[PDB]
């Protein structure tokens, strides 16, 4: 019987301590080295994850795209995919800039 | 009596080498920053693209790294996207596409040093200011 | 909707022409004494 | 003069109502102080003038207008040869020499009244007809002006085309429009959004027929004039008076001076955009196409995107069910640009053009223009008002709307100063009411 | 605190010498000092609440 | 008869109608009704109106929850822009309504008869054989009534800018077209603001003097306004008595004594300097906009020393930000 | 661009635009010196 | 034919693509040949909206409602592989387009109920035998009904979900207990349902044409009040292509 604000709420989980790969911003990615522009929009592009790990079987990576995800992995994470952070495109424009 | 050479200090190479321009390099890199620059980053920015800016720490987690003069250098000669996968010459103001952005044309490899000098001082200045802005005026 | 619209018209235009041919009457001609 | 004889020291130049001679040379001298500076100033333009450099980055306004008529700019207003600027410049700097010294003299040495000095240039102002005469002239002088135009586009080089089919380039008008349909057409079309006035007018051919269809007007009248008088009501209507003459074309050139500033402020065709900045809706609409594309390119479904109030960010549907750019751009879904169309269909902004025939000509063209925009402050600060320093900058479009509104409008005031002193003038108590003769006092109380 | 000056004010939690610990965002697209982002409790002394 | 035109020409013109009817007239009266009354039950009753684009809409009527303070008519949507949007071209009064029909109808209507209103207050003169220009004068609030009703919103593409028909949505336009222009720092508005501010000042002066030298004719107990008599002969009071002061307060030459060369310096000052603001809000319509020194005074090293100027500009952004947030989806605010 | 040879004159060319104020200017040194007749 | 200059302003760019009654063809389905549509287009003609229940439990009916908004209410540009799986059925899928329009119905009453009147996420799909499309034929399905506002929108107080204040910041000490409601924005997303009824064909061109019937909820509004219940009835133009 408690109404709960979604994104509060999931600032508890990993989203908000790495980046989301089922939620967070394409934007996040501009982070960390030669990761934003490709493999970005890669990531995003290809729907939920069940688990971080997962990305290594994106369709034709490049065994060197491979290499890096493998880096980074430890920056990423999972959390249920949540509506109001995709619904509306909200991941390739969450309405934020400088 | 600020503006010390101290403070026109920034990595030359990848390697780690530093070059120590001059008040008249300074100066003159402002001049053609905003001559072909500031239109698009002012303050350090990037109206077309907020995404990604010329704050020091961006560069050099750019690819190649930019946080140097031979980094920035290389950029206006043949831009690149942040991860270098693709090139982007052909949307961006570089020397590979002077016919298509005129003001690059006089540039010369003495200017582009200048320009690139200034992107890495004025953070040294500016601090904060260099990267964000409205948050920061 | 549309026979709003005529009869404004036809009402403005009433009032546009009253106005033209008023001052065409020779408006110049009242006053005082036009010297 | 003096004033103890003719009027006020700070209303001198009316101490020349009449006296002619003196009245020619105040226009002469005068005629030649707007020669001087056309001339003066574009080699003030030129003498900064920069080959490659957008024009409307350097404050330039003589200058575009030259280039619009295909002088010295080639493709894209590439700015090929400068010396038709230099050419033009001077050119008029010298004619105000000539004309400077008409003044000077006709204003002094000459006579001061062409009373008998030669009586076809004497004039009488409530000479209802001497000036129907000189006014015929000036109606043929105009139109042998307006048929130069139509010989540089026609005959001499050709004129500058934005609509250019490869693209912005001079072009040879060879197809002027003629027809009273098309081209009176823009006559009575509503000055409101959508459906513009004359402001509309988006091809060459219509402008240079529309001028064909000027002196073959202008001068059939520069002519019915030199060959008659006011008719009946035309008298019983007007005041005939010097002062009077001039109210009426205040009020002219005035309403022109509105005709103007939207003009400069709306139209891309007859001004470039190329060579001054680009239009204000066009840059609003820029914006738009710059994003819609980065994200675009980068993942996103344009045509599915949904925004923050349930338009979607880049294409929503203006109110008659066209397909436009979404965000506070919904308002110039008017603008029509080259830059654009091609990506326009037949119920607007077309998907499947959007999604991959975006030249990378236009990405860049279109972030031109948003980084362009007409916005800047008095110090010439470009950009919005909470902007920080550098990029100096205000767009030629902005400067010109911006003159032209004051002296459009302080010039409609001086209609109403002048067509309201001669119009009392004439029955003549423009100086007090009649001691003696109130007609207040003479008329039946309200109460 | 509120400075009676403001109507509203913004909830900014600092430690010791006051930097910036915990805080509640308005745009949560990029907070960094989110409270659960941090972790933030409250216990009571005195008063009704003590314990 | 003869010919009841002949006639009506007559009466549309009598010198001596309570009310001045006029060729002007003729279009003043049924505009300026056709207006007023739309004004006064949109007002009242009107339900809430879309005016930026999204679909947000705005409540600005009595009877849906405002307070003559808050109240007002609000401006014609923004998905209309500068779209002429008459009540024909609705397809119902709710759309209409929901759209902001009723400002367009309003504004359109109101700056026809303002303007006649001014033709008008010249017709009588002449009429009455005095002088004119007196409508020269009422040409600044009409010019100022025409900048913000019709050459701003010509300028920004919209009616859905350009000050809203009520107290506080008048605020509101101000508020924002701060941020948006920085006005205060504009030439153009501060020499409107002498103007105001200086008309003022100087309409106390010269009412206040005049009556500092009213001639003695009355008793202690009865007002000192029955000392004059409408249409009297002579003056009421002592020009040269009162010139005897105010010369000596400042100093002589430093001062009037011509009441037509005074009176005209009370008719110049303020007309010539509210016209300034018509032509600051006409001219800022187009985006020159005023004064901007953000990051001057940048000392010896580069960093920026900030002036009052900057502290301006620290406020004007909050308001930029906050200003329509629903509105607006790219970093530029082009419109 | 100015054409080189007449580059020796743009101090000058860069003051043309002003003369004209100056004759409003000069107009009043007229009046001035008339006593304002 | 008509181009843009041709169509501008007689809002025909709502209105779309007809079939000149010659139809009732048959478009033949190979079903060894993959097929596709290149564009479904669907025009809103009718508005109806459920009288909220009485409380008085006696069958509430879906009443007309007028048009508040203008000519802005058309999906068009929708588009999708249309899968032919066994027994011959046809499967619609979704792919993308302009599928959606917020749209907003001034109700008998006073009322304005604002919904998103969309049809995204769609998957419809035929009648078993599906042997080139018929008069006969017809798809079904349901669809994803997004949420009229996205978390970004901000309220007239300043509340929002993804950003914006935290409660009613103009009463500091107020009892929040009661206006929690409206403090907290909940996200809503629900599934709405079509069915596109085919009324003629071009075998030649492979261009159906019909009417559809779709009933979705209206807006919450961040879920501060119930949700209006909305049927929409309008025409639909589609052309299929392998
Ligand atoms: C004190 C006394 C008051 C003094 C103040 C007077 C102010 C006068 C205002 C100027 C009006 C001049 C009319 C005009 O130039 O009329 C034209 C202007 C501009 O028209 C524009 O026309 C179009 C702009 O061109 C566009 O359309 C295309 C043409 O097809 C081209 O491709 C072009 O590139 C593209 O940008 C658009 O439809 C715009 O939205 C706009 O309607 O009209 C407008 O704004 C005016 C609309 C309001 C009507 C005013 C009634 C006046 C009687
Ligand atoms: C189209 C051209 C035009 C022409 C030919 C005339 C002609 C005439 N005018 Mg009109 N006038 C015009 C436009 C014009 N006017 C406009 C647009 C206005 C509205 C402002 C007026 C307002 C006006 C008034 C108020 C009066 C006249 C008067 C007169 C008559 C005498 C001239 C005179 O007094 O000069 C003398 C001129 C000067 C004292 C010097 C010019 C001073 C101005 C204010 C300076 C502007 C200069 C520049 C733009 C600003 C400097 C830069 C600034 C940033 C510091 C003469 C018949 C007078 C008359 O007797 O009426 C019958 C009179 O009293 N005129
Ligand atoms: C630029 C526009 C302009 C022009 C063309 C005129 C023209 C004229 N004025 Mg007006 N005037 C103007 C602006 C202008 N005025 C303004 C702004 C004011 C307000 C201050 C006045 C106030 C005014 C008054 C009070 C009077 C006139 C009078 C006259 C007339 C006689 C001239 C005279 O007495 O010279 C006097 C001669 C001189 C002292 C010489 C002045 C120097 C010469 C003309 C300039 C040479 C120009 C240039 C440097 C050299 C070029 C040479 C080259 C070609 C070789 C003449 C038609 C008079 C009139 O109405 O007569 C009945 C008069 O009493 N004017
Ligand atoms: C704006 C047009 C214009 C007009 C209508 C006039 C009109 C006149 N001029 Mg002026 N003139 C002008 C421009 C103009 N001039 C200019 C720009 C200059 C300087 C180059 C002169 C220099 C000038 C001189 C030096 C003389 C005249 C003279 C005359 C008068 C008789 C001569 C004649 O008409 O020959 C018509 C000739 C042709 C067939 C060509 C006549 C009133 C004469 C005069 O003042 O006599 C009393 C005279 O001696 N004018
Ligand atoms: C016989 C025929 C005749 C002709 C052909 C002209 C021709 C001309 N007159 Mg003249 N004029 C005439 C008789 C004539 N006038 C008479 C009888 C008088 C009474 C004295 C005047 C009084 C007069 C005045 C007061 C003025 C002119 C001006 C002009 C010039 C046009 C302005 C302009 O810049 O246009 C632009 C050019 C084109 C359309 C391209 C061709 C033009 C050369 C004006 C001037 O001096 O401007 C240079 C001006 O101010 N005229
Ligand atoms: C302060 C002085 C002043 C100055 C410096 C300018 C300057 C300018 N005006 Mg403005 N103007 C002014 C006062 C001024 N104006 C006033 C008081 C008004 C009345 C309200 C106007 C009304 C006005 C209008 C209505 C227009 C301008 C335009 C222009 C621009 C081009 C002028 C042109 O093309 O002439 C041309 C000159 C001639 C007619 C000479 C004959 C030329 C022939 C026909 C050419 C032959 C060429 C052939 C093809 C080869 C220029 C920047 C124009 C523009 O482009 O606006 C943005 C325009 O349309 N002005
Ligand atoms: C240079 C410009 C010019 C000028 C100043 C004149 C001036 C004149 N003309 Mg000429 N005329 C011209 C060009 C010009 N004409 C051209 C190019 C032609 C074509 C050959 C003609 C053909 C012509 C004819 C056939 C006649 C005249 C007549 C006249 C005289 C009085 C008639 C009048 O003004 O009625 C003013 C008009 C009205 C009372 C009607 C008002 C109602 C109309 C329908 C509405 C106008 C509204 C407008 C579109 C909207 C903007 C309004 C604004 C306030 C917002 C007058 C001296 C008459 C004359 O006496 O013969 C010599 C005459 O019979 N003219
Ligand atoms: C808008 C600003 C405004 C100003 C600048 C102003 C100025 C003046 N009004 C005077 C008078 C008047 N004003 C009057 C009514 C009004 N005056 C108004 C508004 C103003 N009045 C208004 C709205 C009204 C109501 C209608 C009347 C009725 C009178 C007079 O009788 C009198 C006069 O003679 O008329 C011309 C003069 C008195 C001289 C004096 O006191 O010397 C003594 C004081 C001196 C020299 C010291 C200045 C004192 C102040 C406190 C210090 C300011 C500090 C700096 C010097 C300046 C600030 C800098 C700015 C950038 C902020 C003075 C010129
Ligand atoms: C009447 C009068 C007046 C008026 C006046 C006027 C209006 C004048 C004008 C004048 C003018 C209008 C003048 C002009 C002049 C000019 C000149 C003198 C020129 C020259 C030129 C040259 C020389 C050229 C060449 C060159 C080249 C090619 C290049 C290099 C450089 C040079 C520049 C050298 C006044 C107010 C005072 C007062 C009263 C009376
Ligand atoms: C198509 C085109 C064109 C053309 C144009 C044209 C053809 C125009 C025309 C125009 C015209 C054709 C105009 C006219 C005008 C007119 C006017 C402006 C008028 C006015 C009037 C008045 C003002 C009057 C008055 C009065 C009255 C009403 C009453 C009684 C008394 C009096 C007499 C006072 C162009 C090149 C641009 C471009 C392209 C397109
Ligand atoms: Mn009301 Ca002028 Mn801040 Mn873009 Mn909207
Ligand atoms: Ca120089
Ligand atoms: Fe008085």
């Amino acid at each position: 019987e408690e109404l709960v604000n979604v994104v509060d709420e999931k600032l508890g989980t990993a989203y908000g301590e790495k980046i989301d790969l089922n939620n967070t911003n394409i934007a996040a990615f501009i982070q960390y080295r030669g990761l934003y522009p490709t493999l970005a929009k890669l990531i995003v592009k290809n729907a939920p994850y069940e688990s971080v790990e997962d990305v290594l079987n994106i369709p034709g990576l490049t065994e060197r795209q491979k290499q890096i995800l493998r880096e980074n992995l430890e920056h990423f994470t999972v959390t249920e995919v949540e509506t109001a952070l995709v619904e509306g495109g909200d991941r390739y424009n969450n309405g934020l800039y400088k | 009596a600020e503006l010390t050479p101290e403070v026109l200090t920034v990595p030359l190479n990848s390697e780690g080498k530093t070059i120590t321009l001059t008040e008249k390099q300074y100066l003159e890199g402002k001049r053609l920053f905003q001559y072909a620059c500031a239109s698009c980053h002012v303050g350090g920015i990037t109206k077309t693209n907020p995404s990604l800016d010329l704050r020091t720490e961006t560069l050099a987690l750019a690819t190649p790294p930019r946080d140097n003069i031979e980094g920035l250098v290389d950029y206006m000669k043949n831009p690149t996207t942040y991860d270098g996968e693709q090139e982007i010459a052909e949307v961006h103001p570089s020397l590979r596409s002077a016919d298509i952005f005129p003001k690059m044309r006089n540039l010369t490899e003495k200017d582009l040093v200048a320009i690139a000098g200034h992107i890495l001082v004025e953070p040294k200045i500016l601090g904060d200011k260099w990267g964000g802005g409205k948050v920061y005026y | 909707m549309e026979t709003l619209k005529i009869t404004v018209y036809i009402v403005v235009t009433f009032f546009v022409l009253l106005f033209v041919f008023g001052f065409l009457s020779g408006d110049p001609a009242r006053n005082p004494k036009r010297k | 003069d003096q004033e103890s004889s003719g009027f006020a020291w700070w209303a001198g130049n009316a101490r020349l109502i009449n006296l002619s001679g003196k009245l020619l040379g105040a226009h002469v001298a005068h005629a030649g102080l707007i020669v001087f500076w056309a001339g003066a100033m574009t080699l003030f333009e030129l003498a900064h003038f920069i080959p490659e450099k957008p024009m409307y980055e350097q404050g330039l306004i003589l200058i575009p207008h030259i280039a619009t008529l295909g002088w010295g700019v080639g493709p894209g207003g590439e700015v090929v040869d400068t010396f038709p600027f230099f050419v033009v410049g001077v050119v008029h700097l010298i004619s105000s020499a000539v004309l400077g010294f008409g003044g000077v003299y006709h204003a002094i040495r000459g006579p001061e009244t062409l009373e008998e000095y030669s009586s076809f240039f004497g004039y009488d102002w409530k000479d209802k007809n001497k000036m129907t005469t000189i006014l015929g002239f000036h109606l043929i002088v105009l139109g042998i002006g307006a048929l130069l135009l139509v010989a540089k586009a026609m005959f001499f080089g050709g004129l500058y085309d934005t609509w250019a089919p490869g693209g912005g380039d001079v072009r040879v008008i060879t197809n002027p429009t003629l027809d009273p349909r098309v081209i009176f057409g823009y006559l009575l079309k509503s000055p409101f959004g959508g459906e513009g006035w004359i402001v509309s007018v988006n091809n060459l051919e219509d402008v240079v027929g529309g001028h064909i269809w000027i002196g073959l007007i202008c001068i059939a009248g520069g002519i019915w004039h030199i060959l008659t008088t006011p008719f009946g009501w035309a008298r019983r209507a007007f005041i005939w008076s010097g002062e009077a003459y001039l109210s009426y074309s205040l009020g002219a050139l005035s309403m022109m001076g509105f005709i103007a500033t939207c003009f400069v402020w709306f139209n891309n065709t007859v001004y470039p955009s190329e060579f001054y900045g680009p239009t204000g809706p066009e840059a609003s609409q820029a914006q738009a196409m710059t994003f819609l594309i980065r994200d675009q390119k980068l993942g996103a479904n344009v045509g599915s995107a949904q925004g923050p109030t349930g338009l979607g960010k880049y294409l929503m549907r203006s109110p008659t069910g066209e397909i436009i750019f979404g965000g506070e751009t919904m308002r110039f879904w008017d603008f029509r640009g080259p830059w654009l169309e091609p990506l326009r269909g037949p119920n607007g902004l077309d998907l499947n053009k959007i999604k991959n025939d975006i030249q990378p000509w236009q990405e860049r063209r279109a972030a031109e223009y948003m980084t362009h925009a007409p916005l800047g402050s008095l110090n010439s600060v470009g950009g919005v008002a909470t902007e920080i320093n550098s990029v100096n900058f205000v767009s030629p479009r902005s400067w010109l709307a911006t003159s032209h509104f004051v002296l459009a409008f302080f010039f409609l005031v001086g209609h109403l100063w002048h067509a309201g002193r001669a119009r009392a003038a004439a029955a003549g108590f423009e100086k007090g009411i009649d001691r003696e003769s109130e007609p207040v006092l003479s008329m039946p109380s309200l109460d | 605190r509120m400075p009676a000056f403001f109507e509203s004010f913004p909830v900014i939690l600092t430690d010791k010498n006051g930097v910036v610990k915990a805080d509640i965002p308005f745009r949560r697209a990029e907070s960094k000092y989110s409270f659960e982002q941090q972790g933030v409790t409250v216990s009571f002394y005195g008063g009704e609440l003590n314990g | 008869s003869a010919n009841l035109w002949e006639r009506f020409c007559n009466w549309v013109t009598s010198t001596d109608n309570r009310l001045y009817v006029g060729w002007f007239g003729v279009i003043m009266i049924p505009t300026l009704l056709a207006a007023t009354i739309c004004f006064v039950i949109a007002f009242i009753a009107a339900p809430p109106v879309d005016i930026d684009g999204i679909r947000e809409p705005v409540s600005g009527s009595l009877l849906y929850g405002n307070n003559i303070i808050t109240g007002a008519v609000v401006p014609s949507s923004n998905a209309i822009g500068l779209h002429f949007y008459p009540i024909w071209e609705a397809a119902s009064l709710d759309e209409w309504l929901y759209n902001g029909g009723p400002y367009q109808l309003i504004i359109f209507h109101f700056l026809l008869g303002a303007s006649c209103y001014m033709g008008r207050q010249w017709e009588l003169s002449y009429r009455l054989g005095m002088r004119p220009w007196i409508c020269v004068a009422y040409s600044a609030p009409l010019a100022s009534a025409f900048a913000v009703f019709l050459i701003y919103p010509i300028g920004q593409g919209s009616f859905s800018d350009g000050m809203p028909l009520g107290i506080s949505g008048t605020f509101n336009f101000m508020i924002v077209f701060q941020a948006e222009h920085n006005i205060l720092m504009h030439p153009f508005h501060q020499l409107g603001v002498a103007g105001v501010f200086g008309g003022a000042l100087f309409c106390a002066m010269h009412g206040s003097l005049v009556t500092s030298s009213l001639i003695r004719e009355t008793t202690e107990t009865e007002s000192a306004n029955y000392g004059y008599k409408f249409g009297q002969e002579e003056e009421t009071y002592n020009i040269v008595a009162a010139h005897g002061y105010f010369g000596r307060l400042i100093f002589q030459y430093a001062s009037f004594n011509n009441s037509r060369s005074l009176h005209f310096f009370l008719a110049a000052w303020p007309v010539v300097g509210v016209w300034f603001t018509a032509l600051g809000i006409s001219t800022m319509a187009f985006n020159l906009n005023g004064f901007n020194f953000n990051h001057s005074v940048i000392d010896a090293k580069g960093n920026v020393i900030n002036t009052w100027a900057d502290i301006i500009n620290r406020a004007n952004l909050g308001m930029e930000v906050m200003h329509e947030r629903n509105a607006h989806n790219f970093p530029l605010d082009l419109a | 661009k100015l054409p080189e040879a007449y580059a020796i004159f743009d101090p000058l060319v860069d003051v043309l635009p002003v003369i004209p104020v100056l004759f409003l200017a000069l107009a009043f040194v007229w009046q001035a010196a008339v006593g304002f007749r | 034919t008509l181009t843009y200059d041709d169509i501008v302003g007689t809002g025909l760019a709502n209105k779309c693509p007809t079939l000149d009654d010659t139809a009732r063809g048959a478009y033949p389905i190979d079903s060894s040949q993959t097929y596709r549509i290149a564009r479904l287009c669907l025009q809103p003609t009718t508005f109806l909206v459920k009288e909220e229940p009485k409380n008085k439990r006696q069958e509430a009916e879906f009443v007309p409602t007028k048009l508040v908004t203008r000519e802005t209410t058309s999906l068009d540009q929708i588009q999708g592989e249309l899968k032919v799986n066994s027994d011959g059925s046809l499967t619609f899928v979704e792919e993308d387009g302009i599928d959606f329009q917020p749209v907003t119905v001034q109700m008998a009453g006073g009322e304005r109920i604002p919904l998103l009147f969309t049809v995204k996420n769609l998957v419809a799909s035929t009648q078993p035998n599906v042997t080139s499309i018929t008069t006969s034929t017809d798809f079904k399905g349901e669809f994803n009904v997004p949420s009229y506002r996205t978390a970004n929108f901000l309220d007239p107080k300043g509340r929002g979900l993804a950003s914006g204040y935290d409660s009613a910041i103009a009463l500091p000490q107020a009892k929040e207990e009661e206006l929690a409601r409206a403090n907290v924005k909940r996200f809503s997303l629900t599934k709405g349902q079509i069915s596109l009824n085919v009324a003629k064909v071009d075998g030649r061109t492979g261009e159906i044409a019909g009417t559809f019937e779709s009933e979705q909820l209206s807006d919450d509004d961040m879920g501060a009040h119930e949700p209006h219940e909305v049927k929409i009835q309008g025409v639909f133009y589609a052309s299929i292509e392998p």
